[PDB]
């Protein structure tokens, strides 16, 4: 819908409030944690792919953070 | 130390008379001092501001005095209309509120 | 003295040779500039005007649907047709129902079966859009003289109201006792509203960019329309529902004000019911004090005694107003006024109520001073009654040094290049480094737009770990500095 | 423009809501303040309150026992009095100034509601 | 917004189509595609990153993609 | 057959009675009547004075 | 002088008009009017039902 293309990076702010900006600042990091809160299974999985898929401690922890946060994100 | 006025003040048509309005450094001599010409029955109408202002639509009869403690409020020619309650308003620093002179009637002659 | 009192307050000190100063003005905030021998002035841009806006879409936020038909083919006969899949006020689609002898086919297998609707709008949003040369600046320079009817006021009985566009970009405003101050104002690079739109959504307005507006996924109509009956993305807001194979129906999806302003976060809200008002941007102009003279520098000191009518009180900016009368026999006069060390040996601090001179015996003047931290002691009037006032600064030298360099860098963050003409007097250091700047912000919002702030935060710690964990010195230190930008404009972004 | 509520009759003990409707100008670039005169008696500033931003300020004769509010919706501004008594019997006027604190000009009054205790 | 946790992934699904099937089956991958239009900047970008941060082409597809479907998400 | 109603949510309110109040700097938090009423929603920031 | 008060601390209390809600397992939780007032200080629990 429209609310999925939320107007953030257009690169038009000043420095005044803008919309809702309080609330959508954390709005998404509090969705994913509501997400990982609820389905553990896919964030243990993740865990483990990310292991699988990544040599460096680094690299592993990157793909298990891109995984859980497009997890919810791509529903 | 507050607002103080003559009760009442006595004058004739055109004369020049001035109401005195007496307070403490804390509320006269350190703000502003407003004087207000309220009818019987009626709002009070704002006569002077700050110091020795008029406020537009004001005839010039009506002229406002500060000392450094005391202030005056004078009227150059008197009528019928004068005879009506005068009060000095005043922010008093100590007391931290809006101080009013208490009144004072102007009583002009004539009758 | 209007900018007292508010907290994104700034001092711009000096001019070049030519007697003039860049400064950036924004709404949320106050210029107060500074001159060897000039007054002292405060620059508020109050408002930005848009006039004569026109839409180029209206979008649907609410629709509903009527005149519901259906057709269908029995199987192997190919698609249905109906009239209405030719008319744009309907919204039509195609699918497959189950057929039988019990449907009435004689034949058995999938038919095509087609449903159309008239779509018809509830409320819109109208996306007007303004011609850059449209734009009206209104700036108000007040003196920051210590008259009694300016101290942090927001009402134009002293300041001077100047208004510009792009069309008369050059404006003089004649300040009563000052001369005249003249103002250089480029608007046209101030917003760039050939690529915004202003956005109206009932009683609620913003401003948005014209790509993002023309990329929503709602129906939407040219501007051009005064009938409707030609909505575009019409299926946006409709589902059509053939659960399993038996029946095709089509209901309208509801309002979408709200998931509009969930779409809207991130978008500055503008003013557009008496006019497109906003209230948010910048303004750049270069500020011309030479016709600008100091008011009263033909008098002579006072020589009275003067009454603190309001005790000293301390601003948000280091600095610190004070009200006093006087009762002196020289009605215009110079006020003496100095901020020394107890002993009274050094001057620690400097006024920036320049010249004050009491204009009326019982007419109470509120300097701003700007005293030294720690302690200082300010001394108004001279011996036969002079008052001296202690007072106290709390900060640090090196903690206003760590204010200032955050103040410039946030400038930088949302002025991004325009931030190099703030306080401006020309110079070489200032030209390469607002190339440089252009040059670096350029590449950085083509590899940032569209991106948000925790995104900026992954992005800038990824380049940050690349650039510590990197052999060679010099990409590694480019790699890091890269990253800690990111990452500060990410902490900082409202995105 | 400045209007006020109606003249009200209450009782000893009761308490009064007094409302002033102002402009959306007034509103939201003024403070209203509240001052009343008992019959045969000078003005008395009870309180005021800049209804863009609200908290208003109480003469200490009548700290406790009066609460001026503002309406921002409905841009009206109200004074209750609790414990009212038969002293309390007198005009109140709703009073516009500028918000500073230096300039205390009410330079637009309302009519002024009078509050009697006993019967009419 | 509510439509940020849309009903996708509970289990619940039967033979019967869903309340959006057709539409929302394709429309993140949509809008993926018209962002990633829209900011070539941050895919060319992502794309350095990935191939620098993976030793292989998989991890480095693979953190490609994931930066590609994730910054619209966040977003 | 016989539900029980578990939560019901809101999808589309009105705002009413809206009313502020301020606190000089460093003299701590304001107070409406408002705030004892859970009908009212309520916001505490802080505004140059 | 001129003091300003800045906050003001209970040190004692009185509990009174107490009253209690409950709803069946599964059905969510319970509902009181007091709650809409912020006078009443209300907790929520489990109880077996
Ligand atoms: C829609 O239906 C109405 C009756 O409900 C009819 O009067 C009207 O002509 C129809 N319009 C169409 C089919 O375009
Ligand atoms: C809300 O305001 C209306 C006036 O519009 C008033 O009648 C009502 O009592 C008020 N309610 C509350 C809870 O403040
Ligand atoms: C509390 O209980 C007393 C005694 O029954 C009653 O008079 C009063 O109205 C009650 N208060 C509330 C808020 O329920």
């Amino acid at each position: 819908s429209v609310a999925l293309v939320p107007h953030v990076g257009m690169g038009l702010e000043t420095r005044t409030e803008t919309w809702m900006s309080s609330e959508g600042a954390w709005k998404h990091a509090q969705r994913i944690e509501t997400w990982v809160l609820r389905h553990p299974g896919f964030t243990i999985m993740a865990a483990i792919l990310a292991y699988t898929i990544g040599t460096t401690y680094f690299q592993r922890v990157l793909i298990f953070i891109l995984l859980t946060a497009v997890a919810p994100s791509m529903t | 130390s507050v607002l103080t006025q003559p009760p009442s003040a006595s004058g004739t048509p055109g004369q020049r008379v001035t109401i005195s309005c007496s307070g403490s450094s804390s509320n006269v001599g350190s703000n502003y001092v407003y004087w207000y010409q309220q009818l019987p029955g009626t709002a009070p109408k704002l006569l002077i501001y700050r110091n020795n202002r008029r406020p537009s639509g004001v005839p010039d009869r009506f002229s406002g005095s500060k000392s450094g403690t005391s202030a005056s409020l004078a009227i150059s020619g008197l009528r019928s209309e004068d005879e009506a309650d005068y009060y000095c308003a005043t922010w008093d620093d100590s007391l931290s509120g809006l101080v009013f002179g208490g009144g004072t009637k102007l009583t002009v002659l004539g009758q | 003295m209007r900018c007292i009192g508010i907290s994104n307050r700034d001092f711009v000190e000096g001019v070049s040779g030519g007697s003039w100063v860049d400064i950036v003005l924004e709404h949320g905030s106050c210029v107060t500039t500074m001159a060897k021998n000039k007054p002292t002035l405060d620059f508020e841009l109050i408002k930005t005007e848009a006039k004569h806006p026109a839409t180029l879409r209206k979008y649907c936020i609410e629709a509903k649907l009527t005149n519901t038909t259906t057709a269908s083919r029995c199987p192997t006969q190919g698609e249905p047709s109906l009239n209405e899949e030719q008319d744009k006020r309907f919204v039509c689609k195609h699918s497959m129902v189950d057929r039988g002898w019990g449907n009435g086919c004689g034949l058995f297998g999938k038919g095509g079966i087609v449903t159309c609707a008239m779509f018809t709008c509830k409320k819109n949003m109208e996306g007007k859009i303004v011609q850059p040369e449209n734009l009206e600046y209104t700036i108000v320079i007040t003196p920051h003289s210590g008259e009694e009817n300016a101290v942090g006021n927001d009402t134009g009985k002293h300041g001077k109201e100047i208004k510009v566009t792009p069309q008369s970009s050059i404006t003089e405003a004649e300040l009563t006792g000052y001369g005249t101050v003249t103002m250089e104002c480029s608007p046209r690079t101030g917003l760039d509203f050939n690529e915004m739109v202003l956005l109206q959504m009932e009683n609620k307005a913003w401003l948005v960019h014209r790509q993002w507006f023309l990329d929503l996924p709602l129906p939407w109509l040219p501007g051009a329309d005064t009938q409707g009956s030609n909505w575009i993305q019409k299926e946006t807001l409709v589902t059509f529902k053939n659960p399993h194979a038996k029946k095709q129906d089509v209901v309208v999806l509801g309002s979408q004000e709200g998931a509009m302003h969930t779409a809207l976060t991130g978008a500055t809200e503008i003013q557009m019911s008496s006019g497109n008002l906003l209230f948010t941007g910048h303004l750049k102009c270069r500020l011309r004090m030479d016709k600008l003279q100091l008011k009263g520098m033909s008098y002579s000191m006072c020589t009275g005694k003067f009454k603190v009518v309001k005790e000293i009180a301390e601003t948000q900016h280091g600095t610190i107003v004070i009200r006093v009368q006087y009762e002196g026999d020289g009605s215009p006069c110079k006020i003496p006024f100095e901020i020394m060390d107890l002993e009274k040996r050094h001057v620690l601090g400097r006024l920036i109520t320049v010249n004050p001179i009491v204009t009326e015996k019982d007419s109470p003047v509120n300097i701003e001073a700007e005293p030294p931290f720690g302690d200082s002691y300010i001394i108004i009037g001279v011996e036969p009654g002079q008052l001296k006032l202690s007072w106290f600064k709390k900060g640090s030298s090196i903690g206003q040094m760590f204010e200032t360099t955050m103040r410039g860098a946030k400038r930088m963050a949302i002025l991004g290049d325009t931030a190099w003409d703030f306080g401006s007097l020309g110079g070489v250091f200032t030209s390469i480094g607002k190339a440089l700047h252009q040059v670096f912000g350029a590449i950085y919002g083509a590899a940032f737009s569209g991106v948000s702030w925790t995104m900026k935060i992954l992005i800038g710690v990824v380049i940050t770990w690349i650039g510590m964990n990197s052999r060679s010195t010099s990409l590694s230190v480019s790699l890091v500095l890269v990253g800690v930008v990111t990452l500060y404009l990410g902490v900082m972004v409202q995105a | 423009q400045l209007v006020e509520s109606g003249a009200e009759v209450k009782k000893p003990g009761s308490s009064v809501k007094v409302s002033c409707k102002a402009s959306g100008g007034t509103f939201n670039n003024y403070a209203i303040s509240w001052v009343r005169q008992a019959p045969g008696q000078g003005l008395e500033w009870m309180g005021g309150i800049i209804p863009i931003f609200g908290g208003a300020n109480y003469a200490q004769k009548f700290q406790g026992r009066v609460t001026i509010t503002a309406d921002r919706s409905t841009s009206t501004v109200y004074m209750e009095l609790s414990g009212l008594r038969s002293e309390d019997t007198a005009v109140y006027y709703c009073a516009r100034r500028p918000q500073s604190i230096f300039d205390w000009n009410f330079d637009l009054w309302g009519r002024g509601t009078l509050v009697t205790v006993s019967s009419a």
